RNA sequence: UUGGGCGUAAAGGGCUCGCAGGCGGUUUCUUAAGUCUGAUGUGAAAGCCCCCGGCUCAACCGGGGAGGGUCAUUGGAAACUGGGGAACUUGAGUGCAGAAGAGGAGAGUGGAAUUCCACGUGUAGCGGUGAAAUGCGUAGAGAUGUGGAGGAACACCAGUGGCGAAGGCGACUCUCUGGUCUGUAACUGACGCUGAGGAGCGAAAGCGUGGGGAGCGAACAGGAUUAGAUACCCUGGUAGUCCACGCCGUAAACGAUGAGUGCUAAGUGUUAGGGGGUUUCCGCCCCUUAGUGCUGCAGCUAACGCAUUAAGCACUCCGCCUG
RNA sequence: GGUGGUGCAUGGUUGUCGUCAGCUCGUGUCGUGAGAUGUUGGGUUAAGUCCCGCAACGAGCGCAACCCUUGAUCUUAGUUG
């Protein structure tokens, strides 16, 4: 479903890109923005930020962030299993680990996983070093996650039978 | 069961194989919609809409065909609901704020022409104000007293008019609608296969749904 | 390899026939090379690593243990792979009955048209361009009438139409010859796919020997154009193209997509069939193999696009790329 | 104190494209993104003038208008006219 706006969003920015456009006179410098937005309890999202200024792009990032959020399973403050997302030439894989392992991730990706609350991820940016698509490389993989009690309900099977 | 049906109704070869389980085959190329499946699916729509009338999602009606301009308007005004017999505006739901600003402009300009300052020029109203009055009473019509984001919508042909369905889909709103055989069952939650252009049937199917919420007013 | 690619970014060999090597339909018996597993022997010690203890701790040093072997012997396991024995017929092939064809090679055959020449008739120009000149012409051109030689090209049909593996092949007929597709079932019982080197084919140019040279035409020449014209234009013009035979073996040799097998919404023409539904029909409608095109869903794509003829998801083989 | 230097440190001030018909924003979507739509399509105008269509609806700076002059007339006022 759609995640409601009845939460506590923390919304720290990642990068700012100044982005041009060439008219009869000369250039026109605007700014681009993207802000990873969420709580620390499993809801992550973002939106684009476009303006003619610095701070109003920060404002309009929050709108589509509250229009588009997504939820992640938090089994033991980890991802419950291993997955590899492949959206648009930026491959970023996701590996779970033990609870002491911290958050080892790429630059913009590290400002995503701490905005999940999930603190145990190994990852490695296989694909390109572009900030929009690396975040698209994360949530697309995080969308394809599964829960332990859910797939047993999908299989019509016991949850403990998935473990033993 | 043929309650008042007369039709099987519509499309030839331009038909969606997503709706494969719905029609029959005639040698004439026009396909025959199964009448027993038609009554069963509209009856659950006849059940759930009465629950929808008890909650607060009023009903939205949109009809953008020349056969749809008359039967939809009369059934909506029989129910007091919201009818579009004209074009659909880009962003009637997600772009609701500039819709509510524009309908506010219509809300108080009618105060001017009968109660307010009517004597400014004899032609300032003609060139500008009454020319505005002919536009917005058509193009913003009888949906004007909405003041809300509704939770339902009824249309006649999404294959003609996917454009209106998009933002309604985009805000997770379960909608209803008579569909053509080439339409999108992935899109709509409530499938109603019938003749899209039978003037009696589009009056018939809008009569059952308007009388569904009519009995649900108690 | 775990851990990329190949439509346009670097990358599909031009395409074939194929030895070696690579991979294997279905059912069943059997075997144990691969595989699985025990036991035993061993891979010294120091070092890494598990854990203690010692040195003022540390570093260092010591004690104990693990780990490390495509290891050997021995004893087990039999689904899958290899091997052997025997069956099934869908893969592929054969028969038989059809149908389509510019598929190849050969000797011969015409019909317009260009020029050349013979001549009648007939007079001042035609010829050509952005403009004009050079060229041709009173020795009779050009136009026009008949007749003659000779070559090469084969309108109309002509169509994201046919066929070949590709390059390619369009007048006609004959002789000779390749594959293609349908119809089943008669047969074989996996006989198949791909294929480094190797072999053969491969437009146009070019080469060597003769044949033939009407148009056309590089090189060159001339007249213009231009500041220059070693060019576009211009009238001629040699090799060439053309034939038999021999060789070069390259191209945007293009679907910028290596070959095969299956699978994955449709809609739509169009070439060859076949089956049926009323009908001898004509026909319409429906089912169905095969190439042939276009618009399209999921998914793939960096975007354009690609979409049952994949660039979708998988697999076997060969080539190629690493600014 | 400098009419000493640099208008490629500057304010301010004007020319210029040109009184040309244009330049953007807000919300909505579109596209991984740059941007795209609105402003494009149809019919007109001196003109983004304006109407219709239109996944856009709107607003802002512009155009024009309200400002002057001249062109008609009335009211009031007639001297130094």
């Amino acid at each position: 479903r759609i995640d409601p706006s009845k939460l506590e969003l923390e919304e720290r920015l990642v990068t700012v890109n100044r982005v041009a456009k060439v008219v009869k006179g000369g250039r026109r410098f605007r700014f681009a923005a993207l802000v990873v937005v969420g709580d620390k309890n499993g809801h992550v999202g973002f939106g684009t930020g476009k303006a003619q200024e610095v701070p109003e792009a920060i404002r309009k990032a929050v709108e589509d962030a509250k229009k588009n959020l997504i939820e992640v399973p938090m089994v033991g403050t980890t991802i419950p299993h291993e997955i590899i997302g492949r959206f648009g030439a930026g491959n970023i894989l996701l590996k779970p680990a033990s609870e002491g392992t911290g958050v080892i991730a790429g630059g913009p990706v590290r400002a995503v996983l701490e905005l999940a609350g999930v603190a145990d991820i190994l990852s490695k940016s296989l694909g390109s070093n572009t900030p929009i698509n690396m975040i698209r490389a994360t949530l697309q993989g995080l969308s394809e996650l599964k829960r332990a009690e859910d797939v047993a309900k999908l299989r019509g099977k016991s949850v403990e039978e998935l473990l033993g | 069961l043929l309650e008042a049906g007369v039709h099987f109704g519509h499309q030839t070869r331009r038909w969606n194989p997503k709706m494969k389980r719905y029609i029959f085959t005639e040698r004439n190329g026009i396909y025959i919609i199964d009448l027993q499946k038609t009554v069963k699916k509209v009856e659950e729509a006849y059940n759930f809409t009465k629950n929808l009338a008890a909650e607060g999602g009023k009903i939205l009606f949109v009809g953008t065909k020349k056969q749809a301009q008359d039967s939809v308007k009369e059934e909506a005004q029989r129910s007091g609901m919201y009818y579009v017999n004209q074009r659909w505006l880009g962003g009637t739901l997600t772009n609701f704020e500039t819709i509510q600003k524009r309908i506010k402009r219509l809300k108080d300009i009618e105060k001017m022409q009968e109660n307010g300052t009517f004597d400014v020029l004899p032609k300032k109203e003609v060139v500008q104000l009454k020319k505005e009055l002919e536009r917005l009473e058509k193009f913003l019509g009888g949906i004007k007293d909405m003041k809300d984001l509704p939770d339902a919508l009824f249309i006649i042909d999404p294959r003609k008019e996917r454009i209106a369905v998009a933002e309604a889909r985009k805000l997770n709103i379960p909608i209803i609608g008579i569909v053509d055989t080439n339409c999108d069952p992935d899109e709509i939650d409530v499938v109603i296969p019938a003749n899209d252009d039978a003037i009696r049937a589009v009056k018939l199917l809008t009569s059952k749904m308007a009388d569904a919420i009519l009995e649900a007013k108690q």
